């Protein structure tokens, strides 16, 4: 269908730098890599730069209920920056960059369609935003197993690498612009 | 236009009810009818107009039944329930063969439909539904409160002008989803945490809440996920370097169970022996026998110092937040049995195949066949 | 060489000790000698052979006080302990006269010479000897910890496939030690926090854990505004502010005096059921009415604990906090290893409740009459 198409942690700084609203979307990726702290920082540097900044928790992200809850309020996340998927779906149209942590099979729109094992959850619409970022190391996939059509549209870019390793990189080349 | 039905229940300490209000009021906006015992709810606080004000009927146990199409229980009804139902009639909740032989062997002469909670399969349709989960959540949460409760330490490390005072070193053994939760309050608490299992999967998922696998000389697991048959020789080894790692705690929470059999032993005589006076053990497994050998289920007690709790209702002490994680589990399973306030039982439907433990005093789960 | 002696406590349920085995190692290695009665650390969990290690003799109780010049107490002495006192020898730990009145007046007749503990002034000079301090601290983890197992809710925020668990607002009315550490305590948890008291400083420290400071407006240092209008103004306001609550934590106190009444009937009223209180300050009455001294009781759905000895409950973290406060304070006490008494020191005139019999503190000696 569409294709693949890494980006830099310099490329995306820059994106980042120039959104005025981004979203994060964190799954077990990001817990795994103990990344919270990471995104917290980076979150907070893009809030002082007037970004507005939200977090979307899918219900079933991680590997437990309440995963990224923990996680997040482990790094000091606010409350109110945690947005559960009725009160912020809506919201992703005019959203210009939504960075995805360590999450798949919650952002795979295959769960809309009847056929595909993912029918039943919940869906985040991620791809309905202007411009997706998802860091993942590589090709693994989800707890369900199946392949990513998110990872292959015009408007999502991939942000290879350790996800804590990444979010370090991505705050370092943010505070030289 | 179905009429559901949800009793007061009846087993041994459960103050949890099958529906709340809410999900109730939500049914009935849906168009169905709910028939509600007399004070089925208060346990959760959810008193009895609460029902009526959401369109519910609250009526007297034994008229419960009458006209009902489906039981929603959180146990499994007693007898006098069981003799009260109708032909056609669902019953839905846990049932749990190996500890309630004797209610599954009634529903047959009642020739009884059931599908039980703890068969709700695995697969992502059924995630909304799964309320073993749920309430292993809950389990684990207050599994991690009632060890800080039971122990003379801080869970935290503490700095202050007196001195330093290092955090408590906690170890949870069986990380499912229970343990998972036990790990990330014990976690979130201050303790240092420390995870046994067998698996390579829930070791990594305690490593995703910051726990510290538990290495031991043997790994209990190879390609394909196959457990490693243990020889003894072998199996004489991890238990000594286990017994090490376990005498250096604290505190012990203990969730390991095993659907249909007695709770495997964690500690034993020897390991807990070697714990020193003022550790703590909270047995998570003590419903199903206890994975600890100094475990007496309902109780706490102490020997040499050791302070050994096995609760068995972890659930219904978090009732209110319990019992509406289950409603709304049940809520999205009514989608497999209601359609458009109408009575659907989707038998086609996976999740009804799966969980379905009787259909009309048949007996379809094979396990359940072989112990009975 | 100045010998220290340490009992075992005796009072209802108490099991912290004065001193445990490693503070006792670090007497003895400075030159002091340490006698310990047989048993007394075993309610935190220090066995005899444990200070035996350390280098104290374990002795028999009737024999604790031969030679000994200090004299350890987590609760004041028991009349067996202050008859078989030495002339020249001090009582060191908590005394509180409203509890044991009966037994400071035993121990100005027998002629002591006492130090209490509560009489620490309460600087950043004198923490490292503050006994209130730390022993608030335990009480005040252990009312976050007890709240939340009362509690048929959560504490965090969990969002899962069954559903969105809001997080529990708690509020902790009285923050100071104790308040303070039920803040930081609530907060691992996952609970929204709210924080009132009458002092501005114990509302910005509370800000500075997390919590939503309570809309004031009082000043009352340090019942004073507080009772100015007679405090209707806090009876009125956070009759509001406590309804929306899950659970309150209250530990307002005032020195020799009742503890004030946070919490009424009906306020109360308002509570929704499932609504827990802990009432730390139930050892001088309760801020909540409806506390009954060390018990859980419900009326109406609501959990109303009034825990006692809290301390007690964290027996091996508060016997060494408190055993370092007395370390600490004993450098006041001790030179090199000598009995050397800082009669001059500022904190010792602060909390040197009696001498050669003499009662030197102004509140209790109007009490002995
Ligand atoms: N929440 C629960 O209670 C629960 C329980 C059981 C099952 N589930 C199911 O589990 C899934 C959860 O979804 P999700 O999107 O959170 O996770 P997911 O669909 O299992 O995907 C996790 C992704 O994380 C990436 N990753 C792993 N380590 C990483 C690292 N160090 N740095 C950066 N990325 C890393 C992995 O890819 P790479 O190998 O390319 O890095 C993997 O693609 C859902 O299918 C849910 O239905 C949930
Ligand atoms: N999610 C799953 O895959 C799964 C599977 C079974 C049960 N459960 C449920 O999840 C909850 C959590 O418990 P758990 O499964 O995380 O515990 P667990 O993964 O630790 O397994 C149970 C215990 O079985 C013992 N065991 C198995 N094979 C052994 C061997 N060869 N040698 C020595 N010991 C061996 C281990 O000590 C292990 O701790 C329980 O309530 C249980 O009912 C979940
Ligand atoms: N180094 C330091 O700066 C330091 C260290 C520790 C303690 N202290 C101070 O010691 C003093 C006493 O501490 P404590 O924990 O023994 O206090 P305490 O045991 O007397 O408890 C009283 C706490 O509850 C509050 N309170 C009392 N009456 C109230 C009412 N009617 N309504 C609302 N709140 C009320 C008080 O303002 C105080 O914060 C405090 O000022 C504390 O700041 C200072
Ligand atoms: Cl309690």
């Amino acid at each position: 269908k569409g294709s693949l198409k890494p980006i830099d942690v310099e490329d995306a700084a820059v994106m980042l730098a120039y959104a005025g609203k981004v979203v994060f979307v964190p799954g077990y990726g990001m817990a795994l890599s103990q990344a919270q702290h990471k995104l917290k920082e980076l979150a907070d540097l893009l809030e002082a730069r007037g970004v507005e900044v939200k977090f979307a928790i899918h219900p079933v992200a991680g590997r437990m209920p309440g995963h990224m809850n923990v996680l997040l309020a482990e790094a000091g996340v606010d409350y109110d920056k945690l947005k559960d998927l009725e009160e912020i779906n809506p919201e992703f149209p005019t959203v210009d960059v939504a960075v995805v942590i360590g999450a798949n099979d919650v952002v795979n729109p295959a769960a809309r369609r009847p056929g595909s094992p993912l029918y039943g959850m919940p869906i985040l619409d991620v791809d309905k935003a202007k411009n997706v970022i998802v860091i993942k190391r590589g090709q693994g996939k989800g707890f369900a197993g199946v392949e990513n059509e998110l990872f292959y549209a015009e408007n999502t870019r991939m942000l290879y690498g350790d996800a804590q390793k990444v979010l370090t990189e991505l705050i370092q080349a943010l505070k030289r612009l | 236009m179905v009429t559901v039905a949800v009793p007061k229940e009846r087993a041994p300490g459960e103050r949890r009810v099958a529906l709340v209000p809410e999900v109730v009021a939500r049914l009935v906006k849906g168009g169905a009818r709910v028939r509600v015992e007399r004070g089925a709810g208060e346990g959760a606080y959810h008193p009895d107009e609460a029902y009526q004000e959401a369109g519910a009927e609250v009526v007297e146990r034994g008229e419960l039944l009458k006209g009902a199409h489906l039981l929603f229980t959180v146990q499994p009804p007693p007898e006098d329930l069981i003799q009260a139902l109708e032909p056609g009639a669902i019953v839905v909740g846990f049932v749990q063969p190996h500890k309630n032989l004797e209610l599954v062997r009634a529903l047959q002469a009642k020739k009884a439909t059931v599908i039980a909670m703890e068969l709700i399969p695995r697969i992502t349709r059924a995630q909304s539904m799964d309320a073993l989960s749920s309430q292993a959540t809950v389990a684990g949460y207050l599994a991690a409160i009632h060890a800080a409760r039971l122990s003379p330490r801080f869970f935290p490390m503490l700095t202050t002008a007196a001195g330093t005072i290092r955090p408590a070193k906690v170890m949870v053994m069986g990380v499912g989803v229970a343990g998972l939760m036990a790990i990330a309050t014990a976690k979130r608490l201050g303790a240092q945490v420390f995870a046994y299992d067998v698996r390579k999967a829930a070791l990594e998922q305690a490593l995703s809440l910051g726990a510290k696998p538990i290495e031991l000389p043997i790994s209990a697991e190879g390609e394909g996920g196959y457990a490693r048959e243990l020889t003894e020789e072998e199996k004489r080894i991890q238990h000594e370097a286990l017994r090490d790692h376990v005498a250096g705690m604290d505190v012990l929470i203990t969730t390991a169970q095993v659907p249909g059999r007695r709770a495997p032993i964690l500690l034993t005589e020897d390991m807990v022996e070697r714990l020193k006076p003022g550790t703590v053990v909270v047995d998570l497994a003590a419903e199903s026998g206890g994975n600890c050998v100094l475990t007496k289920p309902g109780e706490v007690v102490e020997v040499r110092g050791v302070r050994v709790y096995g609760p068995l209702n972890l659930p219904s002490e978090l009732s209110v937040h319990a019992s509406e994680m289950y409603a709304k589990n049940l809520y999205n399973l009514s989608s497999l049995l209601i359609e458009k306030g109408a009575f659907a039982p989707k038998w086609e439907d996976e999740i009804v195949r799966a969980a379905l433990l009787m259909k009309e005093g048949e007996v379809l789960h094979g396990p359940t066949k072989a112990l009975l």
